[PDB]
RNA sequence: CAGAAUAAGCACCGGCUAACUCUGUGCCAGCAGCCGCGGUAAUACAGAGGGUGCGAGCGUUAAUCGGAUUUACUGGGCGUAAAGCGUGCGUAGGCGGCUUAUUAAGUCGGAUGUGAAAUCCCCGAGCUUAACUUGGGAAUUGCAUUCGAUACUGGUGAGCUAG
RNA sequence: UAGUUGGUGGGGUAAAGGCCUACCAAGGCGACGAUCUGUAGCGGGUCUGAGAGGAUGAUCCGCCACACUGGGACUGAGACAC
C-alpha cells in the first residue's frame, strides 16, 4: 500500500483571548493495481493529522478496472466547482496531470494518461472529482453484460 | 448565447494596453534629465529614493529610477531608460541603465556587476 | 460545357435586361450553422420574354454592357 | 566548452561513483569525503528532496558521467523523443554510441576524458580515417583502431591493462594485439547499469 | 412551442430511466420508431410497440435495468433544429472509445456509427447513447 | 525565347543545379516552366552526378527551346552514358 | 616542427525555484516579477567564503502566442458574486405538428482535373559529425466538373387533427 | 448615384465593354451594410497552440504598385519607360 500526502494546511479557530491553531492533512493510499482511496484528518499536530487521514483513506477505498495501465475511455467528472477530464494515452507517455490528480492516478496504478483541470483547483475537490471519475469509468465486459451482447459484438 | 446570436454578433476581444507606453515598442530610449531629485515611498516602506525626470526622444516626459548606491547624474545629463516598475514609488514605470551614456557604473561592487554596469576589477 | 445558374427575376424594367437573384446555402466557417447567401446578376433578354417572378436559367457569356455578362437560356417557370 | 576542474567533488555531490578517476584505488579511499556533499553546508544523502530536485539531480549525474553539456543533451533528448521506441533507451543508446565513449569502453582510454583527448588529438581512426570529433555516432559494424604514430604509448598500455581488469563489454569485439575493435550493435538497457533512472530525465524534459 | 420531437423522445426516455419507470409512452412517428428499433437492436431497450387506435398513434418503449442501474446512462441530442450536424465517413464521432453508439441518419437508413463506417458513408449525427 | 539552362542551388562553394525550361527573361533562380533534371558537379560516393529526362528534353527542343552550352554538353554526356 | 605551452566568464542561493553561513549597516543605505525584506544575530541590503545553473557565453529590457474554460465553435455564465429590457404587441429574421408522392438545393459517396517550386513530416544520400545541401515520397485538410444515393433538412402536390 | 443603369446610330481599341458621343427610357446600388471614414501591399509561408484558434507577411519564390511631387505623350513587338 503506497501512501501519498497531497496537502497539509494550518487552520484557525477564534476564541476569547486568542486563536487555537490546528492542522489538516489529505492523503491518498493505493495498492497500485486497481485499488485506491483517499481521506482527510484533522489534529493539533501534523503527525496525528496525517495518521488520521491515512486511517480514513484506508476506510474509504474503491476498485478500479483499468485497461492494462491506462484508462478504458475518456472521462469527464466534477465535484462542486472542480471539473476534471482524463484521457487514455499510449505507452511511454507517462502521467500528464497536476499534483492532486497525479497522486490519485499513481495510487490507482495508471501509468499513461493525459488529464486536465477546469475551474477551481482546490486539492480536496480535485481529488473528489478524480476519485468519482475513476469509480464511474466502465469496461467492455460490463457494457456487454448490461446490453446482453458479447464483447466481440460490442467491439 | 445561442448560435443565431453568435452569427448575428460575434465574440468581441478587448485589446490590451502596454505598461510602458513611453518606450513606443522599443527596448530602450534615449533621454535628457530634466530633473534629478529624491522622493519618499508609500507605506509600509520608508526611504529616500533617487529619481530623475527625463524628456524622451519619443516626445514623452517621464520619471525614471536610479538604482545602486551613488550616482553622478545632474540636470541636462543624457541617459538611456528601459522598462521596469518600482511598485513602491507611485508613477515611476522606468529604470535608468547604469553605465550606458552619461550614467556611470556603480563603484565598489563585485557581485551582479552586469547590472549597474561595473567593469571587472583587476 | 457552359456555366449556368437558376434564379428568380426581381426586375425587368430596363430594355433587354433582367435582374436575377441567385440563392445559395453555405455553412458558417466557424459556427457551422447553414445560412443563406444571395447575389444579384444582370442578364440579357433579347426579346424581353422574362417577367418579374419567373424562374429562369442564365449562362455565362462575353460582356454585353458594363454590368451584363450573362444571357437568358429559358424560362423554367412563369409567374 | 568542456568542464575542467575537480572530479571527486562532483561524485561526492551526486552521491555515487562517476568513474571520473581511472580506478586504481577505490572511490572511498580516494576521496575520504564520500557520503557528504562538497559544500560547507553539506549533509548526508538522507535529506529531503523535492520532485524537481530529484529530476534535476538525476539528469546531472548522467551528464557528468558522459561529459555532455546542456545544449547537446537537450538535442539528444529531442532526437530520442522523435525516434520511435522507449525514449530513455534511445537516449542511453545515443550516449553510448559516442565515439569517445566507445574508445573508453574499448579500453584505449583509462577515462572518458583521456579517450576524448585521444580522439581530439587524432590518435584514433574510424573505419580508415583520422577523425577528431568526440561526439560522432558509431554505427553497427564500424571499426575503431589506433593510429600508428599513437601506437606504443605508455598511457595506452596502462589503459588496456586497466581495461583487462574492468569487465569487457559484450557488444564490442576488440583485439588488443593490433589495438583494433569492432562495434557490433547498440548496447541494450539491460546491458547498461540499472542505477540510472532515465524516467526521471524523461519527466524533467517532458514538462 | 414543441419544435424538436426527437429531443422530446430522448428526454422522455432519460426522465423515465431516472425515475425507474418500466414503460414510457409518447406520440409516435416513423423517425422515432426507427431510432427505437436501433436502440432495441443495440440492446439498450427491451421492446418497442406501436398502437394505432385512430389517426393518432402511440409509441411504447420497455426499459431495461441491470444491477440496480438503468442500462442507458447517457443519451444526448447532438444535431438540433438550431444547429444541424453532418459528418463524412472519415469524421464520424466515436462514443467513449466504441463502448457507446452514435446514431447516424444516412442515405441508406438509420444505423450506428460503426455500421456507417463499414458501409463507407456519412450522414447526420442524431444522438449519442452510452 | 524559351531556353533550357541551369538554376543554381546548393550551398557556398558546393553548387547544385536544377535543369529547368524557362523564358530567358526570367531571373536565374526565379520563375520557370518545368524542371527536367539536376546536375551535381561535386558528387561523390553514392550521390548521383547527373539526371536528365530525355523525353521532355526532346519534347521541348522540338517545341523550340534552345539549350545553353552547358546543358547541351550535359545532354550529350547523358546520351553517351545511356 | 617546438612547447602545456596561446585561450573562462556570467547569473543566482526567503517562497514560487536547484543552491547558506559570517562580517558591515540599523525603516538608513538599499533590494524587489508577485507575496514582501531593512526599525541590532538580516539565510531577502553590500562584501567575503562556500555552493548551484549555464558556459564563449551569461543576464536585463522590448514583443507574440501559451498557461487564460479570462469572448467559452471545440469550451463559460445571468435568484444573492458582473449579468433578464418595467411590461405587452408586432416588422425583417431564426425555428416549427403527422402521413404520403415527387425533386435532389442542403447532406453523403465515386471518378476526373487542379491545388507551382521552395517550406513542414518520412525513408535515404553527401558534407570527418552536426548545422547545412539534396533524391524520392507523403502531405497540401481546398476548389471545380461530372456521375450516383434519398434516411434527415429544404422546395412542390395531395391528405390529416393531438398545436 | 445622373454617363449614373439599360437600349439604338455612330466613333474608338489588338480585342468585349459607357471606353467615348448624340438621342430614348427611368433606371442601377443599399440592413446579405451601399455611401463616407480609419488602417493596410496580397499569397506560398513564419511563430505559438493538444486541437480549434491567435499573431505575423524580414531573409527565399509568385503577383501587384511605385521611381523628387503632379499631368501627358513619343519610339517601339512590348513602356505611358529607376
Ligand atoms: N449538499 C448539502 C445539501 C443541503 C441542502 N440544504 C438540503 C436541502 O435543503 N433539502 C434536501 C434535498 C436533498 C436532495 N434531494 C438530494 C441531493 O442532494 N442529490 C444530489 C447529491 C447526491 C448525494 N446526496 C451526494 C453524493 O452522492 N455525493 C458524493 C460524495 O461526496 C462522494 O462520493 C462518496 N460516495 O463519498 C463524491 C466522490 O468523491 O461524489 C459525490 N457525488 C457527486 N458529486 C457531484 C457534484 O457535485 N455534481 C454532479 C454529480 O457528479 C455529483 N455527484
Amino acid at each position: 500500500l503506497v501512501e501519498k500526502l497531497v496537502a497539509v494546511d494550518r487552520v484557525a479557530k477564534v476564541v476569547k483571548g486568542g486563536r487555537i491553531f490546528s492542522f489538516t492533512a489529505l492523503t491518498v493510499v493505493g495498492d497500485g493495481n486497481g485499488r485506491v482511496g483517499f481521506g482527510r484528518g484533522k489534529a493539533r499536530e501534523v503527525p496525528a493529522a496525517i495518521s488520521k487521514a491515512l486511517e480514513a483513506a484506508r476506510r474509504n477505498m474503491i476498485t478500479v478496472d483499468l485497461a492494462g495501465t491506462t484508462l478504458q475511455h475518456p472521462v469527464n467528472a466534477r465535484h462542486g466547482a472542480s471539473r476534471v477530464y482524463m484521457q487514455p494515452a499510449s505507452e511511454g507517455t507517462g502521467v500528464i496531470a497536476g499534483g492532486a490528480m497525479r497522486a490519485v492516478l499513481e495510487a490507482a496504478g495508471v501509468h499513461n494518461v493525459l488529464a486536465k483541470c477546469y475551474g477551481s483547483t482546490n486539492a480536496a475537490n480535485v481529488v473528489n472529482a478524480t476519485f468519482k471519475g475513476l469509480r464511474d469509468m466502465t469496461s467492455p465486459e460490463k457494457v456487454a453484460a448490461k446490453r446482453g451482447k458479447s464483447v466481440e459484438e460490442i467491439q | 448565447a445561442t448560435t443565431n446570436q453568435l452569427i448575428r454578433k460575434g465574440r468581441t476581444t478587448l485589446v490590451e494596453k502596454s505598461k510602458v507606453p513611453a518606450l513606443k515598442a522599443c527596448p530602450q530610449r534615449r533621454g535628457v534629465c530634466t530633473r534629478v531629485y529624491t522622493t519618499t515611498p508609500k507605506k509600509p516602506n520608508s526611504a529616500m529614493r533617487k529619481v530623475c525626470r527625463v524628456r524622451l526622444t519619443s516626445g514623452f516626459e517621464v520619471s525614471s529610477y536610479i538604482g545602486g548606491e551613488g550616482h553622478n547624474l545632474q540636470e541636462h545629463s543624457v541617459v538611456l531608460i528601459r522598462g521596469g516598475r518600482v511598485k513602491d514609488l507611485p508613477g515611476v514605470r522606468y529604470h535608468t541603465v547604469r553605465g550606458s551614456l552619461d550614467c556611470a557604473g556603480v563603484k565598489d561592487r563585485n557581485q551582479s556587476r552586469s547590472k549597474y554596469g561595473a567593469k571587472r576589477p583587476k | 460545357t457552359v456555366r449556368t445558374l437558376t434564379g428568380k427575376v426581381v426586375s425587368d424594367k430596363m430594355d433587354k435586361s433582367i435582374v436575377v437573384l441567385i440563392e445559395r446555402r453555405v455553412q458558417h466557417p466557424l459556427y457551422g450553422k447553414s445560412i443563406r447567401r444571395s447575389t444579384k446578376l444582370h442578364a440579357h433578354d433579347e426579346n424581353n420574354v422574362a417577367k418579374i417572378g419567373d424562374v429562369v436559367t442564365i449562362k455565362e457569356s462575353r460582356p454585353i454592357s458594363k454590368t451584363k455578362a450573362w444571357t437568358l437560356v429559358e424560362v423554367v417557370e412563369a409567374a | 566548452a568542456r568542464y575542467i576542474g575537480p572530479k571527486c567533488k562532483l561524485s561526492r555531490r551526486e552521491g555515487t561513483d562517476l568513474q571520473l578517476k581511472s580506478g586504481v584505488k577505490p572511490f572511498d579511499v580516494k576521496t575520504k569525503k564520500a557520503n557528504k556533499a562538497p559544500g560547507q553546508h553539506g549533509q548526508a544523502r538522507g535529506g529531503k528532496q523535492s520532485e524537481y530536485s530529484l529530476q534535476l539531480r538525476e539528469k546531472q549525474k548522467v551528464r557528468r558521467i558522459y561529459g555532455v553539456l546542456e545544449r547537446q543533451f537537450s538535442n539528444y533528448y529531442k532526437e530520442a523523443a522523435r525516434v520511435k521506441g522507449a525514449t530513455g533507451e534511445n537516449l542511453l543508446k545515443l550516449l553510448e554510441s559516442r565515439l569517445d565513449n566507445v574508445v573508453y569502453r574499448m579500453g584505449f582510454g583509462s577515462t572518458r576524458a583521456e579517450a576524448r583527448q585521444l580522439v581530439s588529438h587524432r590518435s584514433i581512426t574510424l573505419n580508415g580515417r583520422r577523425v577528431n570529433i568526440a561526439s560522432i555516432q558509431v554505427k553497427a559494424g564500424d571499426v575503431i583502431a589506433v593510429h600508428e604514430g599513437a601506437k606504443q604509448q605508455l598511457r595506452i598500455k596502462n589503459a588496456i591493462e586497466l581495461a583487462a581488469q574492468r569487465g569487457i563489454p559484450a557488444w564490442i569485439e576488440v583485439d588488443h594485439s593490433k589495438l583494433e575493435g569492432t562495434f557490433k550493435a547498440a548496447p541494450d538497457r539491460s546491458d547498461l547499469p540499472a542505477e540510472i533512472n532515465e524516467s526521471l530525465i524523461v519527466e524533467l524534459y517532458s514538462k | 412551442s414543441m419544435q424538436d420531437t426527437v429531443a422530446d423522445m430522448l428526454t422522455r426516455v432519460r426522465n423515465a430511466q431516472m425515475a425507474k419507470k418500466q414503460t414510457v409512452s409518447m406520440p409516435s412517428s416513423k423517425l422515432k420508431v426507427a431510432i427505437a428499433n436501433v436502440l432495441q437492436q443495440e440492446g439498450y431497450i427491451s421492446n418497442v410497440e406501436v398502437a394505432q387506435e385512430e389517426t393518432k398513434s402511440t409509441l411504447t418503449i420497455t426499459l431495461k435495468y441491470f444491477e440496480g442501474k438503468p442500462v442507458i446512462e447517457m443519451v444526448k441530442r447532438v444535431s438540433r433544429p438550431g444547429l444541424r450536424q453532418y459528418r463524412g465517413k472519415d469524421k464520424l464521432p466515436s462514443v467513449k472509445q466504441g463502448l457507446g453508439i452514435a446514431i447516424v441518419s444516412t442515405s441508406k437508413g438509420i444505423m450506428t456509427d460503426r455500421a456507417a463506417r463499414a458501409a463507407g458513408i456519412g450522414g447526420e449525427v442524431i444522438a449519442f447513447v452510452s | 525565347m524559351v531556353v533550357i539552362r541551369l538554376a543554381r542551388g546548393g550551398a557556398k562553394k558546393r553548387p547544385f543545379y536544377q535543369i529547368v525550361v524557362t523564358d530567358s527573361r526570367n531571373a536565374r533562380d526565379g520563375r520557370f516552366i518545368e524542371r527536367i533534371g539536376f546536375f551535381n558537379p561535386t558528387a561523390q560516393g553514392q550521390a548521383e552526378k547527373l539526371r536528365l529526362d530525355a523525353d521532355r528534353f526532346a519534347h521541348w527542343v522540338s517545341q523550340g527551346a534552345q539549350p545553353s552550352e552547358r546543358v547541351a554538353s550535359l545532354a550529350a554526356q547523358a546520351k553517351k552514358a545511356t
